[PDB]
């Protein structure tokens, strides 16, 4: 059971192939390739939502 | 847009209007989201910057050491005895323990490598000839049975994972699952040990993660060598939850979060500029 | 503690400041001049202690 | 001074002359010339010339 | 067996890879996860959170609260200077210790434009106008409000919204700027003038505070992992 | 055929023994798209209150001559509107047209290389001693190679032979380069687009290319001809645009 | 035809035309495209001659050296310390130097290779047993954290990429992507470093790669052994623009253009030939 | 584990290979790539471009701009020499060290013909007439314009047109021939001779000169790589 | 995710096989086989064409 | 990595092997072949041709 993925290659052949061996899932690699995020917990923890153009007060 | 790609700045033209992105109110707790194409005339650029070196497993990712084992042949203290050990601890080195106080509650695997780098000892002479030494690692759980010697039996590794390494080859690597009983890693725990609020104070009561026995299996030296034996933790497959505001003063202890005061940022002679 | 800031260097008139290496303490200057001009002191300047405070070596060229 | 380079390079179809030959103390910032071996002719396109550079090395010598 | 060749890089210990290694507590039964409140999957998330820039550090007021109170007062001729820094957000003595210096320390570059924001904590019956402006580092240092007016500026005022958001754009010729300082990629200086003045009514003090908060925008990046300059050891910990 | 008219900005120029025009690395100059660009501001772009064919001094082919080099942008530093937008801009991107003419008779001999060099690094005359930055290139006048080898003590090595760069000299016609041949040519145009490895960079602390003229088979007359032949140069900037407005530079 | 297939020569005959593809102008600047079959009679040849060693990738693309690292284990002054160090720079060889400067603009992955041979160092005595000697390359990014010494803390590699080398297995080997901050390699730059036109001239202001720290793991020998450690850039994936002339007079600086002057090219002793 | 064996050549560092290596930096963003004009995809594309050949190397003209300057003059007696040399476009002390000699010197074979395009730069009143010729290796140096004529010539006419483009072909029993010359692959010699002579009217110099670029044409092809004898060091530079 | 391509081989069993390990692209091989060219940009670098029969003035 | 072992054999040089070995000029144009006449595929094709057999060696 192969699986094939993308290589991080620049923006202006290009896969790569891994076969997990061992049984267990912290012998895995390491999971470099994932780039999700949220930042509006940090920036905008807030209860009533304030609109950028708007004014807050 | 693919993901971890920030984004691009809008076209704007000369506004005269009743928005004003530019004001806003900090006693609210909020941060602003003023695009610079809110204040001025921006053209439209694409930014293709990806966002890739910031996320958890590609800052955390990298291994560090944490560990400086030092142990021999012949023994002359208790502190170069034929064994050694380690309580296990990340918080002994002063460049992994602040990655790793940037957040409260860690949930990370673990992958440790040994870099064993043996020496030979001074003495009146040093011509022998040596077989290449053999090293052995045992992982005590918290709780098993400690070595009190060598030729001690309790060296069988009869149920605790042990590695063997002879000299030459490549370093050894185990993989380490998230070992703890509650639900994160807590790098800080604000509280004490004992329910009548004594005891000790801080994450000392959490790290219990057990010991870390090293030895020669090599029973003799004509002439005695002492080794160094150097661990290299790695996380991997890290979530990380409650970022902390990173330490500015640097560590004291290795259990305290004990520290000097200094000053927040260096000094410099007058608050404004001059040149024309 | 960190190094000492020498005072500014200025400005030749019809010459050329490099400062290739900061003005702390320990750090070497050098000076020249224009087309068709002559030199009247030193090349380059350097930055020694002087009692309390750090002072440069030597003035400043004109050019002539 | 007391910082000087070594002897300059052994090339095969050139020698020092005189009085670089016999001496020792060769300063930065020095220059040696080369006559050539009595079976060979000085090709025109180069300068026979060498000199210390900072670091005591002798500068990039290419056959003459 | 199967013929096979060893290529250079073998029994090498790179300290930035990634192997499978073998497990040494096989089939272990890992605690099952919780939704723990505030999760981080990026260090960009904070650093686009605001922390206030301790400016007056002018001298020896670092052993206080007193670095990141920047003082205004009434004036008796417009035009003068309120502060002056340079933008260097992993380097100058202003912006490096924050929260926005500590997590930028960690790189080498740095990409995107930043953000400012202020907040006058003045006497409510106070009224102020302030010019913030980012120059670029072409002409030098702005000597005057006439010299600085020229370059980005915004034009505050004090009201009853008590902020304003001086957005620092990116203009470079290069793609990124290093975060230890070097003169190819010297990014420029923000200054802050009195654009009238303080004009307060009877009965209150003169001297007051504001706090100036720095943050990036959602074009932010950073690259080129290395070690901080902040955090030295000598021997161990026990 | 042989005539060819240019018109920028306000100003032409015409000519009636003219080879050809040399479009660069085959590169029209252009403006700076969305996708190339770095900076975020909005950019200047004055049309043709910039791109106009600003003329410099003219240089006298002696008999005894070896060469000149010019060096662009801070060779246009003084005309126009262009020493203008240079002092308030932090930035600036631009491709430029050079024309370079010299007429003499069809009884004068002799022939010119006239090259555009990118980022024509120049090697000291005297080694460990950094140069002056007015003896690489003053602000009107244009520089002059020597015959020999120099033996300055702060300035850059002028032997013509090794064109400053330390390279051959012949070995220099794959810049985009022309011949202006007494014999048949007149006048000679390269149209230069902006070659950096940066979209817009400062124009004060970097010298983008450099316009090198150098005789290489050299003026002879009768001596009862003209003893006087002058070259001119009358370089254009072509699709300028500037970046980041301050005040006014350049320290 | 298959691509980088130079082409046949076509069959000709004996021409008397008003076309002339011998006569051109150089003054256009302009190389001319005289096929042989134009100026004489040719017969059809097929040229199977493929231009494979001609492209960047296969003329770029051969490993080679750019330093001479030397380090020991006894310090005896500062050019042969307990460590040592590399400011990272191409143009200290003479041969790949001269390769990169055949083009302005680059941009090329790397990847790099090290051949370290430890050689024991003149004493009165050699006879000893060592273990086998560990070497540690570290890699401090532009303004990361020097090693000031030997047996400091900030050999720790916290985050900084290092590798590790027991002596007698493969050569290390790690790969670099393109590290600029601008879209190319400037192997030239005309121009100074600060903007009143000062500070320093070329491409010394543009080279901020960083350094590269080599040091013995093995903490003692005893009998000291000197080391010494060559780095074997290669580049790959790599793409040039604007190519220079090649260079004439051989260097003299490493951070400089500097040069003296010489002849362009060797002298004869007349300019015709004389045999019958 | 699966049963493998080491082939002979493992854990070597062949200098020109090709092997995938574990990167040290992962995950890194490099910065986005630009249209930058004149890109250089190939060394051949260098050399197939002109450069002028610096012919008059006789004797210690090689330090000054005569060099490459082929003077010609009003003859008494038509057919005599103009220049002469080998056709050894990377040993011969004309042809190595210009832009098909550098390019050429990094290699150990080549292929394919050249061209050898001339330039009178003299008065536009003067007229002349010359006979190029590339005489293969078999009998020697042409001796005369009789000798000379025999072989591949051709006759140049001075007009309005001033360039006359020789295109010395490939006549060879080996498909490759050596850049450092063996007897086995000598490659012949070009000459130039008076056709009639140089014909002025009054008020004119005498001494006029000819410029000589070379060329390689589409059918170029070289092989072998190695390293230049041109650039040379002792120690490390510093 | 395999890759079959042409060997080098010369001109009067012929296939390799690549296959990319790492998750980057600057861990792949050299790439020895894009033999394009396009050197009209240095050889006729004009704005008129001029074509090689007809005179050039 | 993948988990391998060395079979008895390994960096051993057998004298009358076969295996592939990395290229030390690679993407190298060999030259072309032309068809030369009186190919051998065979040793056993130059042995089935006569020659004279020397029978009377005796003596000297
Ligand atoms: C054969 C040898 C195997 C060795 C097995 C050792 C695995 C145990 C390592 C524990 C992993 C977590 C380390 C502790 C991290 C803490 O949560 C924080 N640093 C708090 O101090
Ligand atoms: C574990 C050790 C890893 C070592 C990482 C070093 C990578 C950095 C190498 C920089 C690659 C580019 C080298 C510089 C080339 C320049 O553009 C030109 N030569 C200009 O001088
Ligand atoms: C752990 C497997 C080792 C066997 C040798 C590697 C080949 C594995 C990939 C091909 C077979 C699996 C195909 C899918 O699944
Ligand atoms: C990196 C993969 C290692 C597994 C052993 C090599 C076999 C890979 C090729 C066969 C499986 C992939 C098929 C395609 O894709």
């Amino acid at each position: 059971g192969a699986q094939v993925s993308t290589q991080k290659t620049g923006a202006h052949i290009i896969h790569y192939t891994n076969i997990n061996y061992y049984k267990d899932s912290a012998s895995n690699s390491l999971n470099r390739q994932d780039f999700t995020q949220d930042p509006s917990k940090f920036t905008e923890p807030v209860k009533d939502v304030m609109i950028k153009t708007l004014p807050a007060l | 847009r693919a993901v971890g790609r920030v984004a691009d700045t809008v076209a704007s033209g000369p506004v005269n209007t009743e928005q004003i992105p530019a004001l806003t109110a900090v006693e609210t707790g909020h941060t602003s989201q003023v695009v610079p194409s809110d204040t001025m005339q921006t053209r439209h650029v694409i930014n293709y910057h990806t966002r890739s070196e910031s996320s958890i497993e590609n800052f955390m990712g990298r291994a560090a050491c944490v560990y400086i084992a030092q142990y021999a042949t012949e023994k002359v203290n208790d502190e170069l005895d034929r064994y050694t050990n380690w309580e296990i601890t990340t918080r002994q080195v002063a460049q992994l323990r602040r990655k790793l106080e940037m957040f409260t509650y860690m949930r990370f695997d673990l992958e440790i490598t040994f870099v064993i780098t043996s020496s030979q000892r001074t003495s009146t002479t040093y011509a022998s000839d040596s077989p290449p030494l053999t090293h052995q690692v045992m992982y005590v759980p918290p709780g098993g049975p400690i070595p009190k010697s060598y030729e001690d039996f309790a060296w069988q590794t009869s149920t605790n994972p042990s590695v063997f390494w002879t000299e030459g080859n490549a370093p050894p690597r185990m993989s380490i699952p998230f070992m703890s009983v509650g639900n994160a890693y807590c790098n800080f725990y604000d509280g004490w040990s004992h329910f009548s609020q004594s005891g000790v104070y801080g994450y000392t009561t959490l790290n219990n993660m057990g010991h870390l026995y090293f030895r020669h299996v090599n029973k003799s030296t004509a002439y005695p060598v002492n080794s160094v034996a150097r661990v290299y933790f790695k996380p991997k497959h890290v979530k990380a939850w409650v970022p902390r505001a990173p330490r500015l003063c640097p560590y004291l202890k290795a259990r305290n979060v004990n520290f000097n005061v200094q000053g927040v940022t260096e000094s410099r002679n007058k608050i404004t500029l001059d040149r024309s | 503690c960190k190094k000492k800031s020498c005072p500014n260097p200025g400005e030749i008139r019809n010459g050329q400041i490099d400062v290739p290496g900061g003005i702390l303490f320990g750090a070497t200057i050098s000076f020249s001049c224009n087309t068709g001009y002559k030199l009247f002191g030193s090349t380059s300047s350097f930055c020694l202690i002087s009692g309390s405070s750090v002072q440069w070596s030597d003035p400043l060229p004109e050019c002539r | 001074c007391n910082r000087s380079c070594e002897v300059p390079t052994r090339l095969n179809s050139a020698s020092l002359k005189q009085p670089y030959i016999t001496q020792n103390y060769f300063p930065v910032g020095t220059v040696v010339e080369y006559e050539c071996r009595p079976g060979y002719r000085r090709e025109p396109s180069l300068s026979p010339k060498l000199t210390c550079l900072q670091n005591l090395k002798w500068s990039t010598a290419v056959e003459f | 067996g199967l013929p096979t060749m060893n290529t250079p890089g073998s029994t090498q210990f790179l300290t930035s890879d990634d192997f499978q290694s073998p497990s040494a507590m096989p089939q272990f039964d890992v605690t099952p996860e919780i939704q723990i409140p505030g999760q981080v999957r990026n260090l960009m998330e904070i650093a686009e959170v605001d922390s206030v820039v301790p400016v007056n550090n002018t001298e020896g007021h670092v052993n206080s609260m007193e670095a990141y109170r920047i003082p205004v007062r009434p004036q008796t001729s417009s035009g003068e200077q309120v502060f002056g820094f340079q933008l260097q957000p992993g380097h100058d003595s202003v912006l490096k210790h924050t929260l926005l210096g500590e997590i930028l320390n960690y790189y080498a570059n740095w990409s995107g434009s930043m953000k400012l924001t202020f907040m006058y904590c003045g006497a409510a019956m106070a009224t102020g106008k302030f010019l913030i402006a980012y120059s670029p580092p072409g002409a030098g240092v702005p000597g005057s409000r006439r010299d600085a007016m020229l370059g980005t500026h915004v034009i505050w005022d004090v009201g009853l919204q008590s902020s304003c958001v001086l957005c620092v754009p990116w203009i470079s010729q290069t793609n990124y700027r290093y975060v230890t300082s070097d003169a190819y990629t010297d990014a420029g200086y923000i200054t802050c003038w009195y654009q009238t003045s303080i004009v307060t009514p009877p009965d209150i003090p003169t001297t007051s505070t504001i706090l100036c908060f720095v943050s990036a925008c959602n074009d932010f990046s950073v690259r080129l992992l290395r070690d901080t300059p902040f955090i030295t050891q000598q021997a161990l910990f026990q | 055929d042989r005539v060819r008219s240019i018109t920028l900005g306000n100003s032409t120029i015409t000519t009636q023994e003219c080879a050809n025009v040399v479009v660069g690395y085959g590169v029209w100059p252009t403006y700076l798209s969305d996708h190339e660009a770095t900076a975020v501001d909005q950019p200047t772009q004055p049309d043709v209150a910039t791109c106009r064919f600003y003329t410099l001094e003219s240089v006298k082919w002696e008999s005894s001559s070896a060469g000149w080099w010019w060096k662009f942008p801070e060779a246009l530093s003084d005309m126009g509107l262009f020493g203008q937008n240079m002092q308030y801009h932090y930035l600036g991107r631009t491709g430029y047209t050079i024309h370079v003419q010299c007429n003499a008779s069809k009884f004068h001999q002799g022939c010119l290389l006239v090259v555009c060099v990118p980022e024509a690094e120049m090697g000291a005359a005297t080694t460990d001693h950094a140069f002056n930055h007015t003896k690489l290139s003053n602000i009107g006048q244009a520089m002059e190679f020597s015959a020999k080898k120099s033996t300055d003590q702060t300035g850059p090595q002028t032997a013509v032979h090794n064109a400053g760069m330390g390279v051959a000299v012949g070995n220099l016609t794959i810049f985009p380069h022309q011949w202006i041949n007494l014999r048949t040519n007149n006048s000679a145009t390269i149209v230069m687009p902006y070659i950096n490895s940066v979209p817009m960079d400062n124009m004060y602390r970097h010298y983008n290319f450099t316009l090198m003229v150098i005789p290489f088979a050299k003026l002879e007359h009768s001596p009862q001809a003209s003893t006087y032949v002058p070259i001119t140069v009358t370089v254009a900037p072509m699709c300028a645009e500037y970046n980041g407005l301050r005040l006014a530079g350049h320290q």
